RNA sequence: ACUCAACACGGGGAAACUCACCAGGUCCAGACACAAUAAGGAUUGACAGAUUGAGAGCUCUUUCUUGAUUUUGUGGGUGGUGGUGCAUGGCCGUUCUUAGUUGGUGGAGUGAUUUGUCUGCUUAAUUGCGAUAACGAACGAGACCUUAACCUACUAAAUAGUGGUGCUAGCAUUUGCUGGUUAUCCACUUCUUAGAGGGACUAUCGGUUUCAAGCCGAUGGAAGUUUGAGGCAAUAACAGGUCUGUGAUGCCCUUAGACGUUCUGGGCCGCACGCGCGCUACACUGACGGAGCCAGCGAGUCUAACCUUGGCCGAGAGGUCUUGGUAAUCUUGUGAAACUCCGUCGUGCUGGGGAUAGAGCAUUGUAAUUAUUGCUCUUCAACGAGGAAUUCCUAGUAAGCGCAAGUCAUCAGC
C-alpha cells in the first residue's frame, strides 16, 4: 500500500515504545486512538509486518492485537537506527 | 452512569476478556479468568495449566496483554494487575481436558485412543463420570456423531449448574472442521462450598443397640 | 396462480444423489475400526498413566 | 394425583426399621425427628418422607 | 467514500461479529441475538423461569 | 477536624445475594463494633434485569422463546461516622462482585 | 423455509443505510517474495473549465506538486450476505416433554440375545402397588431451581408507609370531620420493600377397592386440580433448518472492467388472481356527549440530546421557556382501557360500519414523490353474523380490555 514516510515512521516508531499496539477494525476511522496517524495506515502497515513475522496478530470482537516478535524487534532496531541498549516496553518487567 | 447499565458494562468486559484470552493463550493452556474490582486498581487471574512459559524471561512476552488489555478499555498503567496461577484439579477442568483432546487431535493421535485417552484421565482424578462426545468429518465423506462416556452423571435439574462442568471447542483440520463436548461431573463429596450431595439422597444414621430390662438403679 | 408446490424433492429425501458411497475403509480409517479395539483402548491406558506422573511430580 | 415415587416409599420402610421405638401416628412430631436422625438436604422431601412414615405407622 | 450513517441500522453494529440484524440495544449490550445466547452467562444473565 | 461526624450513605450494589448479605453484615457489625450511628441496612427492590429472545438463530422450527435474567440487588446504609472511622470500615470489606459507593450527605 | 415440524417466521415493522437484486460511477483497502522499472524522477496529488447526477482530477485540456512508499510482470495472497446445510461445526426445531433408557449379580439360551423392564389395578408419569426367575440399582420422571399465593413472627428502612404531635386552611361548634407542609419533627414497620426462617405432608375424619397403591366425600387451613406457572430435561435419531449471525469451516467459483468495497438513483411495497396469520365491523348488552375514575410489568441522558413534569402559544397535531431524574426518589399515583353514572338517538345500511378519495396544517429525517406518521374538514364503499371446511381452550382459565418492552430517527393492525 502506499503510505506517507512520516506516517509510517509514527507507526513504527510507536510499535517499537510499547512493543504491542491495538486497532479497532474500522477502514474508515480518520485518526488511530493512540497514534496520530489514519486507522487504515496502522492496520496496513502491521497487515506488512505480520506477513514477514515481525508482529504476530490475533483478531477479537472487531479489535486487532499486534505484539512485536523478537525477530520484529530486530527489524524495527535496524529500521529506526536504534543503538541496542534500547528494548521496548514488553521487555521492562512484564508480568501480565 | 446508571447500575442497570454498568453492571452489564462489568458482564461485557468479562466476556471480552475470557474470549480473548482463549484464543491468544491457546498453547499455553487457559482454564478461564475471575476479576476483582476493588477502588483504586482491578485484579485480574489467568488461570491455566501451562504456569512456566505463560510467564518466562523475567517477562519478555507477557504483559503484552496487559499493554494490550490497557490499550483497548482505557486505562492507566498503574490500575490493572493480572496475575499467573497454577489452576487445582487438571482433571475436573473441562475446558483444560477439550483443549489437550485439540493437541493430541492435531498431531495426528486417532479419536478412539485420544477419546478414551482424555476419558480415563478424568476418570481417574477424582470424577465421579464423564463424556466426551466428537462430531463432524473424519476421513469419510458423511459426518458421524461418537459418544465416550464412563461412570455416573445426571442431567436433569438445578444441579446440572451446580455439579457438571461443560467445556466445547471446535478443531481445524484438512477435511472440514471437528466438535468436542467434554463433559465432567464432579463430585458432591469433595465441594468445597455449596451442598455437599444430590437433593435425591436419603440418608439414615443407625441407632445404639439399647439393653431391655434393666433395673432402677439409681444414682446421686 | 391455483397450482400449489410440486414438493421440494423430500420424496428422495434419503437416497443420496452424488452416487459416491464411503468404504469400510475411509470409515475404520478416520473412526478407527471395530476389530483392533483392544490396541486403541489398551495404548489409552498407556496415554493417560503417563499424563498422571507428570502430574504427581508438582512438589 | 398423589402417588409417592421410591425414595419417599423407600425412606419411609428405611426409618420405620430402625425407630418403630420413637415415632409416633402424628406428623408434626416425626417430621421435627426426620431433621436429626437423617440428614436430608431438602426441606419439601423430608415432609414427604415424614408424611408417608406416618401413613404406615397408621397401618402398623 | 462516505455517507450519513448516524442512526439507522448502517450505524449500529454487533460488538464481536460485525452484522447489523437482530440486534440486542437494551442495557446498551450491542450484541447480536446469536451472540448473545452464546456469550449469556459469561455476561451473568441466566435462565431462571 | 478528624473527630467532625458527617452522615454518610453507603450503598452496595451486586448481582450476587451472598457476597452482598456478607459485606452488608460486616459493615452493620463494624459500626456496632465502635457504637456508631447506623440506619441499618435497607433492601431496595431487586432490579429484575429480562431479555427474551428467540432460540433459533434462523427462521425455523416452533417459535419458541427464551427468557434470560441479570439481577441486581441494592443495599445501603445509612452511618454517622468521623471520616477517619470510615475510610477503615469501607477498605475492610472490599469483596469482589460487590460494588460500593460512599456519598457523603450534603443538604 | 413448503404436512403436523414453511406462509406477523429469518427477531425480516427495507424511504438512504440495512442490501444481497437492478441501472450507472469510484477506490484497492492487490499481504509477501522475485525480477522489471529504476532518483537526467519509479509513482500519489489538484484549481478552472471539458466531462458527469455530481465540487468523483474518474477521464480529458494543461504544467505544476511529490522524492521510493510504490507501479509493472511473475508466482502467491486477501476478501466475498458468491455456490454446496446432501462436505461439516455450533445452535435450534421435531420425534417428546410423550415415558422412555441402561447396565451388576442370578436364571433361560450353543449363540445373536433374553428375563429383570409383567397378566391386573393404579398414577400426570416404567408413578406405584402387586404378580413374580429374579434380586437389588442407575439415567429419564420425580426431587431440584426460579416464580406466584400465607406468616399483626423476626430483621430494619424517607429513595416505602402509617399514627398522633409542630404547623395551617375551610366547613362546623362537640372534642371535631376534610386537606396542605415528603427530614419542622418524634414514635412505630400493620400495609410496602427483601433478608433469614416457618408453613403442606393429601393434614384429620368418613366412604370404597387385591381393605394395597390409590381414589372419592366432609371439615379445618392461606392453599388440598403434581398447591398455580415455568425452567432444566435420558438413550437416541432426521440426509429437519441455518454456509444470509459469526475472523466456525472443507472444497469449488471469483479476484481490478471484481461476485471485494464504496457513491448516486431505483427495487424488495411493483397487481387479472389462489392460499395462510391478523385488525375493524355488522349495532340497543349498542354508537355518541358530558361526568365518575381504578392497575400491573416496564424503560429512561455526560459529554449525550435519553424519559419528561410545570408555565405560556395552538381547533388539533405540535411549538415553546424552564425544571426533576444515571432512577423504590423525578417522569409516574404512568389518574391505561373496557367499565360506572346521567344525558342524546330509535331500528332504518341508521347517528351502526369507516374502506376508497380531495384539500390543508404539523412532526422525524440529508431525503418523505410510490400518500413515513399524526392532526382538521370533506368524501361515507362492502358488510344485515358468514358455504364446504377448520383452530384454540377446563379457573383468575376462555373471551372482552387496554399498557409497557422489543424493533425504533420516524413508523404496530406484529
Ligand atoms: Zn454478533
Amino acid at each position: 500500500m502506499l503510505m506517507p514516510k512520516e506516517d509510517r515512521n509514527k507507526i513504527h516508531q510507536y510499535l517499537f515504545q510499547e512493543g504491542v499496539v491495538v486497532a479497532k477494525k474500522d477502514f474508515n476511522q480518520a485518526k488511530h486512538e493512540e497514534i496520530d496517524t489514519k486507522n487504515l495506515y496502522v492496520i496496513k502497515a502491521l497487515q506488512s509486518l505480520t506477513s514477514k513475522g515481525y508482529v504476530k496478530t490475533q483478531f477479537s470482537w472487531q479489535y486487532y492485537y499486534y505484539t512485536l516478535t523478537e525477530e520484529g524487534v530486530e527489524y524495527l532496531r535496524e529500521y529506526l537506527n536504534l543503538p541496542e541498549h534500547i528494548v521496548p516496553a514488553t521487555y521492562i518487567q512484564e508480568r501480565n | 452512569i446508571s447500575k442497570k447499565r454498568k453492571l452489564v458494562a462489568d458482564g461485557v468486559f468479562y466476556a471480552e476478556l475470557n474470549e480473548f484470552f482463549t484464543r491468544e493463550l491457546a498453547e499455553e493452556g487457559y482454564s478461564g479468568v475471575e476479576v476483582r474490582v476493588t477502588p483504586t486498581k482491578t485484579e485480574v487471574i489467568i488461570r491455566a495449566t501451562r504456569t512456566q512459559d505463560v510467564l518466562g524471561e523475567n517477562g519478555r512476552r507477557i504483559n503484552e496483554l496487559t499493554l494490550l488489555v490497557q490499550k483497548r478499555f482505557k486505562y492507566a498503567p498503574g490500575t490493572i494487575v493480572l496475575y499467573a496461577e497454577r489452576v487445582q484439579d487438571r482433571g475436573l477442568s473441562a475446558v483444560a481436558q477439550a483443549e489437550s483432546m485439540k493437541f493430541k487431535l492435531l498431531n495426528g493421535l486417532a479419536i478412539r485412543r485420544a477419546a478414551y485417552g482424555v476419558v480415563r484421565y478424568v476418570m481417574e482424578s477424582g470424577a465421579k463420570g464423564c463424556e466426551v462426545v466428537v462430531s463432524g468429518k473424519l476421513r469419510a465423506a458423511r459426518a458421524k456423531a461418537m459418544k465416550f462416556a464412563d461412570g455416573f452423571l445426571i442431567h436433569s435439574g438445578q444441579p446440572v449448574n451446580d455439579f457438571i462442568d461443560t467445556a466445547t471447542r471446535h478443531v481445524l483440520m484438512r477435511q472440514g472442521v471437528l466438535g468436542i463436548k467434554v463433559k465432567i461431573m464432579r463430585d458432591p463429596a469433595k465441594s468445597r462450598t455449596g451442598p455437599k450431595a444430590l437433593p435425591d439422597a436419603v440418608t439414615i444414621i443407625e441407632p445404639k443397640e439399647e439393653e431391655p430390662i434393666l433395673a432402677p438403679s439409681v444414682k446421686d | 396462480a391455483t397450482t400449489k408446490k410440486s414438493n421440494t424433492r423430500r420424496a428422495t429425501d434419503r437416497h443420496s444423489r452424488t452416487g459416491k458411497t464411503d468404504t469400510k475403509k475411509k470409515v475404520n480409517q478416520g473412526w478407527g475400526d471395530d476389530k483392533k479395539e483392544l490396541s486403541a483402548e489398551k495404548e489409552a491406558q498407556a496415554d493417560a498413566a503417563a499424563e498422571i506422573a507428570e502430574d504427581a511430580a508438582e512438589a | 394425583g398423589r402417588v409417592r415415587t421410591k425414595t419417599v416409599k423407600r425412606a419411609s420402610k428405611a426409618l420405620i426399621e430402625r425407630y418403630y421405638p420413637k415415632l409416633t401416628l402424628d406428623f408434626q412430631t416425626n417430621k421435627r425427628l426426620c431433621d436429626e436422625i437423617a440428614t436430608i438436604q431438602s426441606k419439601r422431601l423430608r415432609n414427604k418422607i415424614a408424611g408417608y412414615t406416618t401413613h404406615l405407622m397408621k397401618r402398623i | 467514500f462516505s455517507h450519513p450513517r448516524r442512526y439507522g441500522k448502517g450505524s449500529r453494529q454487533c460488538r464481536v461479529c460485525s452484522s447489523h440484524t437482530g440486534l440486542i440495544r437494551k442495557y446498551g449490550l450491542n450484541i447480536c441475538r446469536q451472540c448473545f445466547r452464546e456469550k449469556a452467562n459469561d455476561i451473568g444473565f441466566n435462565k431462571f423461569r | 477536624q478528624q473527630q467532625q461526624i458527617i452522615k454518610i450513605r453507603i450503598t452496595l450494589t451486586s448481582t450476587k445475594v451472598k457476597q452482598l448479605e456478607n459485606v452488608s453484615s460486616n459493615i452493620v457489625k463494624n459500626a456496632e463494633q465502635h457504637n456508631l450511628v447506623k440506619k441499618g441496612p435497607v433492601r431496595l427492590p431487586t432490579k429484575v434485569l429480562k431479555i427474551s429472545t428467540r432460540k433459533t438463530p434462523n427462521g425455523e422450527g416452533s417459535k419458541t422463546w427464551e427468557t434470560y435474567e441479570m439481577r441486581i440487588h441494592k443495599r445501603y446504609i445509612d452511618l454517622e461516622a468521623p471520616v477517619q472511622i470510615v475510610k477503615r470500615i469501607t477498605q475492610i470489606t472490599i469483596e469482589p462482585g460487590v460494588d460500593v459507593e460512599v456519598v457523603v450527605a450534603s443538604n
